[PDB]
């Protein structure tokens, strides 16, 4: 119960001391994924609530066995996850740096044609960092880092803590996850915003298809200022 | 038992081998659901059937098209050559046309048999049993399909399955080699039979 | 045991059936209110009704002057042609005569059996028993139609289906007059002529 | 059930109660004068119903001259009617002033019956007026006289539906009061009718809204 | 203009403040000051939604002083810079 535990409690907790973190987003009092309009029909009756994030919209009969539901639980929050990442990773070099550094190519769908031009990828355009030119090379610390990090996840499980929440020492360091109640909001609140990244991801696959750029088609058009 | 995919490995356990031509292949888990695996059939067998057809189409007619015999322009240009009737009209007329057909499957996929019976003269009908299996006159002209199975019906599925997939592999191959090499499957095929290690995908790129 | 609009679909509760025509068809869901029913029965007698005298009313005179027997013009600009009458006096004159005989009908609809008695000469007595059938010596002269069950219902629905064909036939013809600039007998000597190169995507 | 604290006296009786007091107005210990609990609702409704009528005159005229069903003569702003004569005027059949005078005359006899209506409650039914007193007696609340002229055509026989055309009609008010506000702030920043304002908005709405009309 | 250092102060002026007087970095109607500069806890009847106690008052006086702080900075600034 450390000292960001009671800060979270007091500050971060998204509802009043004296409500609990439960009822708004577990039971039957959820929001449901028509608003006002949902009706009794359209939230399953196994879709009962108890995990974060449902909002009671299967509107093909997938799930409905406990083994589905569960397994498309950890694949949703593993997508959400790393959809987080990509989308920070993809906004980020543009925010810092705009133009075309010959080394830097800010634009993120054209950053993998970079290793294969003289410049090579200069880590912020610093001539010094990295300055990489062989794509062979990174094919193989890829395969054997992740094969290494996803070989751990699915083997050197603890056998006492969750597959997808381990927390523990090491995946929690400030110890968010004292408090059970809390850790069921902290859960909900990072499935929405996973969600949400998966929606941004998406749209901009499909914006960088049509349109040219993140910036521009949010500065340059759309935004007229 | 049966001879799975992957020597010495579990089957998965929602395959029985019930099914024609249960091999025991699903790495990742896609039919764990009881009732996915009858769409899926359904699915896997529509594929299957409309690629032996393209299959024939983009292998034959090539062929005979190298022998002489006949003129059968290149395949991936076909849609573009001049027709006495507007192309577009032509998939508005076909589409009309299989509509009644895609309703048909969809029904009896739904429910099966509520579709099995003639509207106009309601005497006809088609004798099939199983879920996308009609016989009848109209679809099974030879009467083939309708036999006591003690070991005949299980072995014509399975190589009916098998030469569709098989055919879905080579139409993709077709598609793929046509989009790397802007020659036809026959081109490929006398350059693989006159030097196979000179002439690859490394080969042209 | 009645065949549905679709092959093994299940109809809705409220539609029985029983009415002439009721296919289990109403994917809006609109008429499940229960004082709706009613209305939607006789504006759909209405409209199949005066769909078809206007099927009728469209379709003789350019069949008839395109075959040769009269020289009438278009419906489409007829109301701006040469008549001994002004066409708002015309009009009034319509909205009157339909005000008498809709107020009448409506009449019947709300209260059923009220109105079957002519005022001036109270010895005519409506015979119809049925509301939207009035039947009677004016509207039903010879009699046919009504005998025994199961009799009423072949008939009607051969009225409500023919109404429904000559009401689409109608809205494509406006819609014609919309697109082409010609009656649609001609687009169907159009559509004779070059079939496969005449369609709706042919000048969309 | 919204806005800020439930101040203990707006218990939710009142058509539109969401205990919105952040000044204490309607506080029911010292509310003597014009800030009596039994005056402010009366008010609120009043100018809520005079707002709408505001509002609804205000934004017709100039609408209807688009449409064309009005000669475009009398298609003018509502401030260049006559209100302000220094921004735009109109020739009616008499002078503003005299109209103004007539108009004070007739809102006289129906706002000081009112009035003896609100403190005497019974009045006005009892003395004789031209005929009409019979129908002129207020029947319980002052702000819902009723009656065959009041309330002509019937609405409200139940309790309940009455609650919900009450709420619906405060709600439309509010609405009419801040609608009118904007329609003076607006001709103020602007010196366009409120119809055009809309219109600009929603041609070029990034380009034509309050940050760019701060140069006059 | 939105990009403009002006802007930038501003903005950075008010959301500072702001976050200060919704996190207990300053004081606000919930959170007095004692003559040594402490925090203490004060209760007021202010009703409000955000679960620290962040009231529209609260809003108000940091938006405020942050709009006073960020003028006075963007005028020193241009007025030596
Ligand atoms: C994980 C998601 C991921 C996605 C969606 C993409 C998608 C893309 N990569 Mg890419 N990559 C991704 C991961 C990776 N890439 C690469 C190595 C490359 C290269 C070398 C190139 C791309 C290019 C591209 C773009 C054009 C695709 C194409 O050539 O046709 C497209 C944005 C090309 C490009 O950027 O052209 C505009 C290009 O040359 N990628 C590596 C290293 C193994 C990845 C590691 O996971
Ligand atoms: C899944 C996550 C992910 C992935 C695959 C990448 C991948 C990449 N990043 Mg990146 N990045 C990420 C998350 C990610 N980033 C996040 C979360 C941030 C914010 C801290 C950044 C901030 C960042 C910067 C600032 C830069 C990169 C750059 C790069 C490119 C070369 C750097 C390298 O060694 O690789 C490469 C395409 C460099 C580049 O040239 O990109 C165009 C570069 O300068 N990244
Ligand atoms: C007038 C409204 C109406 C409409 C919009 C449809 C529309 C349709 N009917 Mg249909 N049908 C109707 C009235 C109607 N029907 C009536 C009155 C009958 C007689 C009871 C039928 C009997 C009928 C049969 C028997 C079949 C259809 C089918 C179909 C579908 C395929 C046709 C197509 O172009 O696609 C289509 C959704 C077919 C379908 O998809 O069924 C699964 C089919 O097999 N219809
Ligand atoms: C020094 C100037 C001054 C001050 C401090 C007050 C103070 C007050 N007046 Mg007041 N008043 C003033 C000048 C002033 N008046 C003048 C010049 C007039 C004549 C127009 C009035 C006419 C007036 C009326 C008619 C009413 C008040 C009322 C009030 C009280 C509440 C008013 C409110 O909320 O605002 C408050 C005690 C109200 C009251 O007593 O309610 C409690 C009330 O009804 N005042
Ligand atoms: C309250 C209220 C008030 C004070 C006014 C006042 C006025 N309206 Mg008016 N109006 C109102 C509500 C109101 N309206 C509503 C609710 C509607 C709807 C209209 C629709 C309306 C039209 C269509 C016109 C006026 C016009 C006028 C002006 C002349 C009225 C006349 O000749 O008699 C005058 C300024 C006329 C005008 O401005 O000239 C005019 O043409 N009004
Ligand atoms: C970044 C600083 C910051 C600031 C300035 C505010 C300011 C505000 N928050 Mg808030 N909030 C913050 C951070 C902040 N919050 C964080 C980090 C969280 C997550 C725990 C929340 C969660 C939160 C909720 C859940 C609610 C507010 C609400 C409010 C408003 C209360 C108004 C009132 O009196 O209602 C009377 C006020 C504008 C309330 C509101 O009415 O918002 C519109 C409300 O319901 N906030
Ligand atoms: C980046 C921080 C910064 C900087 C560089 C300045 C710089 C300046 N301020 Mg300033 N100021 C600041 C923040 C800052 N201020 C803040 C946060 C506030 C609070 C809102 C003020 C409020 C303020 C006022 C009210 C005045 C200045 C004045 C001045 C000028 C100095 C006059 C002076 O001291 O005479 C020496 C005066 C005496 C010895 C007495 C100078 C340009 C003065 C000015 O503009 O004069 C032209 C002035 O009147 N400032
Ligand atoms: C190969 C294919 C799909 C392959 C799918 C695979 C491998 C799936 C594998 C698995 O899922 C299983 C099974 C089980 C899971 O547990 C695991 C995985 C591993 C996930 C589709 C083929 C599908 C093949 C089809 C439908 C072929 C169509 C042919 C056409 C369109 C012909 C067109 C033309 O007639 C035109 C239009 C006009 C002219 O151009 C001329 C021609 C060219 C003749
Ligand atoms: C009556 C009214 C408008 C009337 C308009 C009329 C008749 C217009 C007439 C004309 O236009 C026409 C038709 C045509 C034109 O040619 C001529 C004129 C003659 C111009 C508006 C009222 C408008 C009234 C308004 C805007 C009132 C706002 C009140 C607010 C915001 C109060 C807030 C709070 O009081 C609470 C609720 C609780 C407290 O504790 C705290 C605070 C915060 C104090
Ligand atoms: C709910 C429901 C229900 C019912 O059933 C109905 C339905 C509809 C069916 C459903 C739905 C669903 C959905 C919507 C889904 C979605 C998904 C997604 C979007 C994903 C993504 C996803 C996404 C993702 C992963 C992403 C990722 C990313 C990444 C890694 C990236 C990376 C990168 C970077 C950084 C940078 C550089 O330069 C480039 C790269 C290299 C590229
Ligand atoms: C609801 C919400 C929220 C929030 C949001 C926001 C966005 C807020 C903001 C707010 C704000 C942002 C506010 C502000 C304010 C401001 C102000 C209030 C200002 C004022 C100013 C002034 C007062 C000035 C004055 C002056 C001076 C002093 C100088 C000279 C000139 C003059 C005189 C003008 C939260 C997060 C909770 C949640 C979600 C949603």
């Amino acid at each position: 119960m450390t000292g960001i535990a009671e800060w979270y409690k007091v500050y971060g907790k998204s509802v009043a001391p004296d409500q609990d973190a439960r009822a708004p987003y577990y039971g039957p009092n959820r929001p449901l994924w028509k608003g006002p309009f949902t009706k009794p029909k359209d939230v399953p009756e196994y879709l009962k609530g108890e995990y974060p994030g449902d909002y009671g919209c299967d509107i093909f009969k997938l799930a409905r066995l406990p083994a589905n539901y569960a397994r498309l639980r950890t694949q949703e929050l593993m997508n959400g996850r790393w959809a987080m990442l990509g989308i920070t990773g993809c906004l980020t070099p543009e925010l810092i740096n705009s133009n075309s550094t010959p080394g830097f190519e800010p634009v993120w769908f054209n950053t993998g044609a970079q290793i294969f031009s003289d410049a090579g990828i200069d880590y912020l355009g610093v001539p010094g960092f990295i300055n990489a030119h062989s794509l062979f090379a990174v094919i193989v610390v890829q395969a054997l880092l992740m094969g290494l990090a996803e070989y751990a996840r699915i083997k050197f499980v603890p056998e006492g803590a969750d597959p997808f929440y381990p927390g523990g020492k090491t995946f929690d360091p400030l110890g968010f996850s004292s408090d059970p109640e809390i850790l069921a909001e902290l859960k909900v609140k990072e499935i929405k915003n996973g969600r949400l990244a998966m929606m941004a991801m998406a749209g901009l696959f499909a914006q960088g298809a049509v349109t040219g750029v993140s910036p521009l088609q949010n500065l340059h058009d759309w935004l007229h200022l | 038992d049966r001879p799975l995919w992957f020597p010495g490995s579990k089957a998965p356990e929602w395959l029985d081998g019930s099914l024609p031509g249960d091999f025991g292949f699903d790495p990742l888990g896609l039919g764990s659901d009881p009732e996915l695996l009858k769409w899926f059939v359904q699915a896997e067998l529509v594929h299957c059937r409309w690629a032996m057809l393209g299959a024939a189409g983009i292998f034959i007619p090539e062929a005979l098209t190298k022998a002489g015999i006949l003129n059968t322009p290149s395949w991936n240009v076909a849609g573009d050559q001049q027709y006495f009737a507007d192309p577009t009209t032509l998939f508005v007329i076909e589409l009309i046309l299989f509509a009644w057909a895609e309703g048909r499957r969809w029904a009896d996929i739904v429910n099966p048999g509520c579709v099995n019976v003639d509207p106009v003269f309601p005497n006809n009908k088609l004798t099939g049993t199983d879920v996308g299996y009609p016989g009848g006159l109209w679809f099974d002209p030879l009467g083939w399909g309708q036999t006591k199975d003690a070991k005949k019906l299980k072995e014509l599925r399975t190589k009916e399955i098998k030469n569709g997939r098989l055919a879905m592999l080579a139409v993709l191959g077709a598609v793929v080699q046509a989009n790397y090499t802007h020659t036809g499957p026959i081109d490929n095929l006398l350059a693989h039979l006159a030097d196979p290690g000179h002439n690859t995908i490394f080969a042209l790129s | 045991d009645r065949p549905l609009w679709l092959p093994g679909s299940e109809a809705p509760k409220w539609l029985d059936g029983s009415l002439p025509g009721d296919y289990g068809f109403d994917p809006l869901d609109l008429a499940a209110e229960p004082g709706r029913l009613n209305w939607m029965v006789q504006a759909e007698l209405v409209h199949c009704r005066w769909a078809m005298l206007g099927a009728a009313g469209i379709f003789i005179p350019e069949l008839l002057t395109k075959i040769g027997i009269l020289n009438t013009p278009s419906w489409y600009k007829a109301g701006d042609a040469t008549y001994f009458a002004d066409q708002g006096t015309l009009f009034i004159v319509e909205l009157l005569l339909m005000a008498w005989a809709e107020s009448r009908r409506w009449a019947d609809i709300a209260r059923p059996g009220s109105v079957n008695t002519d005022p001036i000469f109270p010895n005519n007595k409506l015979t119809g028993t049925d509301v939207g059938y009035p039947g009677g010596l004016w509207f039903d002269p010879l009699g046919w139609g009504s005998g025994s069950e199961d009799k009423l219902k072949e008939i009607r629905t051969k009225e409500v289906k023919n109404g429904r064909l000559a009401m689409l036939a109608v809205l494509g013809a406006f819609v014609q007059a919309n697109v082409t600039h010609v009656g649609p007998i001609d687009n169907l000597f159009a559509h004779l002529a070059d079939p496969y190169h005449t369609t709706i995507l042919q000048s969309l | 059930f919204a806005s800020k604290q439930s101040l203990s006296y707006l218990d939710g009786t009142l058509p539109g109660d969401y205990g919105f007091d952040p000044l204490g107005l309607m506080d029911p210990e010292g509310a003597g004068g014009f800030i009596d609990p039994q005056w402010l609702p009366y008010a609120e409704i009043i100018n809520g119903r005079f707002a709408m009528l505001g509002a609804a005159g205000a934004i017709a005229p100039e609408v209807l001259g688009r449409i064309g069903l009005i000669p475009q003569e009398t298609a003018i702003p509502w401030f260049q009617s006559g209100v302000i004569p220094p921004v735009g005027n109109y020739s009616y059949w008499a002078d503003p002033y005299t109209l103004f005078v007539l108009e004070m005359a007739l809102m006289g006899f129906a706002e000081h019956r009112r009035a003896q209506d609100y403190y005497k409650p019974g009045s006005m039914g009892k003395q004789y007026f031209l005929g009409l007193e019979k129908f002129l007696g207020g029947s319980g609340n002052p702000a819902y006289p009723g009656g065959p002229i009041f309330n002509f055509l019937g609405f409200g026989k139940n309790e309940k539906e009455l609650q919900e055309l009450k709420v619906k009609e405060v709600k439309n008010g509010r609405l009419a009061m801040m609608a009118v506000l904007g329609y003076f702030t607006q001709a103020i920043f602007t010196g366009v009718g409120p119809f055009q304002n809309l219109l600009d908005h929603l041609a070029d709405p990034v380009h034509n809204n309050v940050l760019t009309n701060l140069k006059i | 203009y939105i990009g403009s250092s002006t802007n930038l102060i501003m903005v950075a002026s008010t959301t500072l403040m702001l976050f200060a007087g919704r996190f207990g970095l300053a004081p606000s109607a919930n959170r007095k000051s004692t003559a040594g500069l402490k925090l203490v806890d004060r209760d007021s009847g202010l009703q409000t939604g955000d679960p620290a106690g962040f009231t529209a008052t609260d809003t108000l006086a940091c938006g405020a002083l942050g709009h006073v702080i960020g003028v006075g900075i963007v005028l020193g600034l241009k007025a030596t810079a």
